[PDB]
This record gives structure tokens, C-alpha cells and sequence, in this order.
């Protein structure tokens, strides 16, 4: 589990909240977002 | 009905124009508390 | 001393922290129009420390400067910017047409009188949608007697006597209830026990 | 009134039972002055 | 909204009756400096 999203409309019609935790720190941000219907983190080994 | 019960708070953030009235309420409520306490104590003393 | 302010529909809140808040520089910077405080006395601001000072910043018309007082009602207090009745802090305001007004008008300070209901305290709404002020569902960019954020005001310099733009900072903060960060310019002593 | 507030705790718990009958209390973490309407939310999963 | 006003030595008086007293469509027509009320609050006038 890595965090949360919170809001009123969740579809860029208004402002909404994103919280995310990764291997060393959080980010918290509040933007007029267009979220996806199913949010998740694709966190993979990048060869480059 | 004052901004705080702690008399030092009123004297830390209000001046004589405002601190005076804030203290008056606390005087009016605390004096009544003493009046009630003694009233009960005089009624109990009559029973003892 | 910012170049421009935020418009009061989208009022800009900046956090003051980890610093010394001497207010003497604020009025030695600019001879204000107002310096009005709630839950504190102006004389005591030097003797105290504030847990979290917060500067709301916006521009407001001279006829509406007093509408920033707690619990009052009227368009800006009903839809754009509201402080709660238990407001702690101070409101500073000053005239700004000398820096902030244009001979034709400064049509950049959009402000809204069109909302579904009175706004909540310390809330900011940027939803510039065609509000249904008409008796029918106004849809598309416009509709019957329906409008989004009013198209600002005629901020023209020699025109608006007591009615031109004023610059406003609402310092909102609480103190003596939690660890206080920003403090006054008083300097500490050695500690005795 | 605009602020979004968070609290948290970590309890060491045995193989006997989860969400257990004991007692613990959450300390606060951080306060976000977001000034936006919350009404819904969703947690965030990671998929490597 | 009237042509002239009966001067204060001879002040005018109109009884208004059998009607719905919306304030909202008329207080906005004439911007004013003084809106004082003496046993009622301006926010409640609409619901009395
Ligand atoms: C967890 O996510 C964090 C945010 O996505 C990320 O922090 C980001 O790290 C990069 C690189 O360390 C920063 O980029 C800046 O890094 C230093 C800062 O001094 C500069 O030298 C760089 O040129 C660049 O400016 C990002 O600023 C930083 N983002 C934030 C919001 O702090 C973490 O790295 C992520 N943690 C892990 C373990 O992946
Ligand atoms: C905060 O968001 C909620 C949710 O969107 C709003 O509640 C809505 O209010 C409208 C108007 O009364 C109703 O038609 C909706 O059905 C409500 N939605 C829900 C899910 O309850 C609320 O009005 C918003 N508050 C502010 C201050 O904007
Ligand atoms: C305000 O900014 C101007 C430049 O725009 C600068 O010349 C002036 O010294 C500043 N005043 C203060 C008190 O910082
Ligand atoms: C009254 O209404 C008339 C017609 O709209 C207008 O010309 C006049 O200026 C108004 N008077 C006042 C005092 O608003």
C-alpha cells in the first residue's frame, strides 16, 4: 500500500488531493486532477 | 464566556481596553463558585 | 511588496514559519489604511509567539475592505473569502491604485457572485462554471441570465475615490495552544531554576 | 475548516489475533492547509 | 428608487402589506454605506 487520493469530484472539474509514499519519503500534492478510474503505481526495474 | 479560563492568557494577548472585561466574567463566575461552595458548607455545618 | 496580488476568488495563502515576525517593518514599509486585530491586541504582538502565522493575500475594493471582518455578510464573505467567527489574527489593508490601477481599468481581478450556496470558512473555489442563476439548466459556455465569475471591476485611478483597489493581507494564526514557531522580536535570557 | 489532519500508530501484534482487543492511541503527524472539499477517497496499490 | 425625498422636517411614511418581502433583488440595486438592524439580523430577514 502506498497512499491515498481524496476529493469532491476526482475528474478535474475541481481541485483534489493526492498523497503518495515511496521507498524513502512522502509527497503530498493538491491539483485539479483528472484521475484514472483505477489508480496504482507501476514501480519496476528500469535497465537504462 | 471569556476567550480562555487562564487569566495569564488574557494578560498575554489583550490590553486594558479588552483584558479588563475578559477578567470581569471570570471574576463574576469564580465569585459565584465561592458563594455556592460556602452556601453548601454552611448548610452542611448546620447538619454536623 | 509583491508585483501583483491574487484575485479574491482564488485568494493566495502563504505560510509564515521558522522566522522572527517584527510588525514594525510592515507599517514603516507602507502607511496602511487599516490594522485591525481580533483575539489579540496590537501592543502585545511583540511579546508572543505564533504556532503557525498564515498570510492570506488578495485585492479588494474600498467599499468592501470592512466586509473582511469576522461573521459579516455580503458577496466576498458569502462566496469568495470567509474567515470563521472565532478568527485569531489581524487584517491589514492599504490603498494600491498608485501601483495596481490602469487608466482604462485593470480587468484581471475576476471575482464571483455566482455559487450554489454560501462558501465554507477558509475554502477556495476555482470552479468557473456557468452557474444556473436563471430558472432553467444553462449549459455550454453561457445561458439565459447565467454568468461565471463577474468580469472584474473598473479599477481606474482618478475615478474610484475611496472605491479603487486596496491591497489586503489577513494574517490568520493561533498562539498559546500548541508549540509556537514564528515569534516576536524579543530576545531570550539565560534560564534559572 | 479547511485543514486536513492526519494521525498514526504501529502496534506489534502476535500470531493469535489481528485488529486486537488491547489499547493504543494515535499521535498526530502533519497538517495540510489544503482549503478544498473532500467527499470521496481511494487507497493506492503498487504493482512492480 | 424615487424622484425626490420628503425633507426630514416632514418625513414620508409608506405602509407595505400583503406581499413577499424579498430583500435580495433590491439591496443589490442601490449600493450603500449603512445597513444597520436593531432586533433582527440581515442574514435572517429572508426567513421571517
Ligand atoms: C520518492 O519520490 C520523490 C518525489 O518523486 C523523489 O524525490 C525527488 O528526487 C529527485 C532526485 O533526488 C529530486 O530532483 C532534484 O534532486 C536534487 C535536489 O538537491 C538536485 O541535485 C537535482 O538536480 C534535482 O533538482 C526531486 O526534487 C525530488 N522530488 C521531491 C518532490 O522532493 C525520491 O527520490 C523518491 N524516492 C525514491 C527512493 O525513489
Ligand atoms: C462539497 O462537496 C459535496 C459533494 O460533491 C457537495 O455536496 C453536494 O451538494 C449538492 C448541492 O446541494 C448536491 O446536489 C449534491 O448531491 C451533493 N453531493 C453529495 C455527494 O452529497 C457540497 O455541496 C460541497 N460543499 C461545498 C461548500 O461546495
Ligand atoms: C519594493 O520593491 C522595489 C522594487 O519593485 C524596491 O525598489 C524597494 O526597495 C522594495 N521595498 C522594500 C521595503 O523592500
Ligand atoms: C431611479 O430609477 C431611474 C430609472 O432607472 C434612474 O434614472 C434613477 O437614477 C434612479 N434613482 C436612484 C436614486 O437610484
Amino acid at each position: 500500500i502506498r497512499g491515498w487520493i481524496f476529493g469532491t469530484t476526482l475528474d478535474s472539474k475541481t481541485q483534489s488531493l493526492l498523497i503518495v509514499n515511496n521507498a524513502t519519503n512522502v509527497v503530498i500534492k493538491v491539483c485539479e486532477f483528472q484521475f484514472c478510474n483505477d489508480p496504482f503505481l507501476d514501480v519496476y526495474y528500469h535497465k537504462n | 464566556g471569556a476567550i480562555s479560563s487562564v487569566l495569564n492568557d488574557i494578560l498575554s494577548r489583550l490590553d486594558k481596553v479588552e483584558a479588563e472585561v475578559q477578567i470581569d466574567r471570570l471574576i463574576t463566575g469564580r465569585l459565584q463558585s465561592l458563594q455556592t461552595y460556602v452556601t453548601q458548607q454552611l448548610i452542611r455545618a448546620a447538619e454536623i | 511588496n509583491a508585483t501583483r496580488f491574487a484575485s479574491v476568488y482564488a485568494w493566495n495563502r502563504k505560510r509564515i514559519s521558522n522566522c522572527v515576525a517584527d510588525y514594525s517593518v510592515l507599517y514603516n514599509f507602507a502607511p496602511f489604511f487599516a490594522f485591525k486585530c481580533y483575539g489579540v491586541s496590537p501592543t502585545k504582538l511583540n511579546d508572543l509567539c505564533f504556532t503557525n502565522v498564515y498570510a492570506d493575500s488578495f485585492v479588494i475594493r474600498g467599499n468592501e475592505v470592512s466586509q473582511i471582518a469576522p461573521g459579516q455578510t455580503g458577496n466576498i464573505a458569502d462566496y469568495n473569502y470567509k474567515l470563521p467567527d472565532d478568527f485569531t489574527g489581524c487584517v491589514i489593508a492599504w490603498n494600491s491604485n498608485k501601483l495596481d490601477s490602469k487608466v482604462g481599468g485593470n480587468y484581471n481581478y475576476l471575482y464571483r457572485l455566482f455559487r450554489k450556496s454560501n462558501l465554507k470558512p477558509f475554502e477556495r473555489d476555482i470552479s468557473t462554471e456557468i452557474y444556473q442563476a436563471g430558472n432553467k439548466p444553462c449549459n455550454g459556455v453561457a445561458g439565459f441570465n447565467c454568468y461565471f465569475p463577474l468580469r472584474s471591476y473598473g479599477f481606474r485611478p482618478t475615478y474610484g475615490v475611496g472605491h479603487q483597489p486596496y491591497r489586503v493581507v489577513v494574517l490568520s494564526f493561533e498562539l498559546l495552544h500548541a508549540p509556537a514557531t514564528v515569534c516576536g522580536p524579543k530576545k531570550s535570557t539565560n534560564l534559572v531554576k | 475548516d479547511g485543514y486536513f489532519k492526519i494521525y498514526s500508530k504501529h502496534t506489534p501484534i502476535n500470531l493469535g489475533r489481528d485488529l486486537p482487543q488491547g489499547f493504543s492511541a494515535l499521535e498526530p503527524l502533519v497538517d495540510l492547509p489544503i482549503g478544498i472539499n473532500i467527499t470521496r477517497f481511494q487507497t493506492l496499490l503498487a504493482l512492480h
